[PDB]
């Protein structure tokens, strides 16, 4: 759940009320074959509107990965996840296909998950 | 504005298009459409045993034009004498078209 | 009535202006509709949905003489891009070793 | 007394063909279309 | 001696309806919408 | 009268052209309002307001 | 000043800038931009929690 983090409580009340997701990726510390690529998929799981096919991202290589060719903070289309309140009562979704199966070793293996969230406050 | 290309087609009507806009001008014609129809009625006269086609060719020549010169004075002039009829008796553009 | 014949914009020189236009047109008019569809199979080919079509055709009416031809592609055009708008999604990415 | 009248006659439309496929996406090849029927529209004008 | 007047009646206006969200930023649909605009001012002008 | 009748911008040419161009602006209007009305919409998620 | 451009944000204290990436053509003003250096004001540092 987003509002668990407690991430409107890591700074100060002024500053700002108004604060935002601006983009989200993730890293798997996770030891994975040579030439075999992790399958992963984010999601948001919340009720707030949101651009077509901006409300989950896909994992392949699992370091700092954000789902894309290359990250362009400049885009002039909305980034993933961007818009989203950080007091929000949605739920970030992990999943990972196949893993009972293929995916099994590399899940055995998996140490943790981390996230890298990026916002802004005005 | 024109091509060896188009001087050998067979499409009559398309030679008439192109044709259009230049005859109307030089004969003061009111619409490109009133000198394409004087252009396929001349070509259905045939004045100089020239049709479309053969109009065409002598225009795309370097001055190569032995008696030639004859054909093409003759069928200005019967399409000048076509425009001027036409422009005389105020002949409106569906008749003629019809 | 004479000073009205030696005038600079007399007869000759509109009936040549018009005509020579008027061919300019004609081309410009197969150009322009020739890209609009390119344009067309380039947004048929990005949507993946080859049923969309824009150009009806029907544009060079005779009726208006091909005059305002452009305004149908302008629309045209206009509604090209807002379905292109509408109907577009950022694409999720995968990347694939074999 | 005479008089006179209008006439007018049936007329056609023009037709499409099957169009190709450049190389440039589609937005690019937008904005050039909509210069040239810009100038299009001039030339139509002008006539007029 | 007659006598010819002008004539009004009761005219409406158009409606919104709820809009839809877009994928780029503010400013490339405001430049967009800018042509778009300027577009129909120029036909209106001419219809004029 | 006869030579005005005869015109190339006679009263159907005129009719016509303004016949398509009131078409052509109809749905142009709808388009742009369309247009409009999604800029409106992206300021607003941008002011978050 | 122009609005927020008056305080920036430190998270990982490594020659940070508080930016995604510092563009010094950005057609917006860096933070922090145009003060005089012989000014009178002060500069804080705060650490909360």
């Amino acid at each position: 759940r987003l509002s668990d983090l407690k991430i409107f409580s890591d700074y100060p009340e002024s500053l700002g009320n108004t604060r935002q997701l601006k983009q989200v990726s993730v890293t798997l510390p996770a030891l994975v074959g040579p030439y075999e690529d992790i399958r992963a998929v984010l999601n948001y799981g919340g009720s707030i509107v949101m651009p077509r096919g901006c409300s989950a991202i896909a994992l392949s290589h699992g370091v700092n990965d954000s789902g894309q060719f290359m990250l362009d903070f400049n885009d002039s289309r909305y980034l993933p996840f961007e818009g989203i309140s950080v007091n929000d009562s949605g739920s970030l979704t992990l999943s990972f296909p196949d893993a009972t199966d293929r995916q099994k070793a590399l899940l055995e293996s998996l140490s943790d998950i981390i996230l890298h969230i990026r916002y802004t406050i005005r | 504005s024109i091509s060896e290309d188009m001087a050998q087609s067979h499409n009559r009507e398309l030679q008439a298009e192109i044709l259009a806009p230049f005859i109307a001008a030089t004969l003061h014609l009111a619409s490109p459409d009133m000198a394409r129809y004087i252009l396929l009625w001349t070509d259905n006269l045939r004045p100089g045993g020239l049709d479309i086609a053969g109009f065409m060719t002598l225009v795309l020549k370097e001055s190569l034009n032995a008696n030639e010169t004859t054909q093409l004075v003759q069928f200005c002039h019967v399409m000048a004498q076509l425009s001027l009829s036409v422009q005389t008796l105020r002949l409106s553009e569906a008749e003629l078209s019809v | 009535l004479e000073l009205l014949q030696r005038k600079f914009t007399n007869k000759a020189l509109y009936s040549w202006m018009r005509g020579k236009l008027s061919a300019i047109y004609y081309q410009f008019f197969d150009l322009t509709q020739s890209f609009c569809l390119m344009a067309q199979e380039a947004l048929r080919r990005e949507l993946t949905d080859n049923g969309v079509t824009f150009i009806r055709g029907g544009a060079w009416n005779g009726t208006t003489a091909g005059l305002m031809a452009g305004e149908t592609l302008l629309l045209n055009l206009a509604e090209m891009e807002k379905v292109w708008l509408e109907r577009d999604e950022r694409a999720l990415e995968v990347t694939r070793t074999v | 007394a005479l008089l006179t009248s209008m006439v007018q006659a049936s007329q056609g439309g023009s037709a499409v063909l099957p169009g190709t496929l450049s190389l440039y996406r589609f937005p690019v090849m937008l904005e050039r279309t909509r210069n040239l029927v810009a100038q299009l529209t001039q030339f139509g004008t002008s006539l007029l």
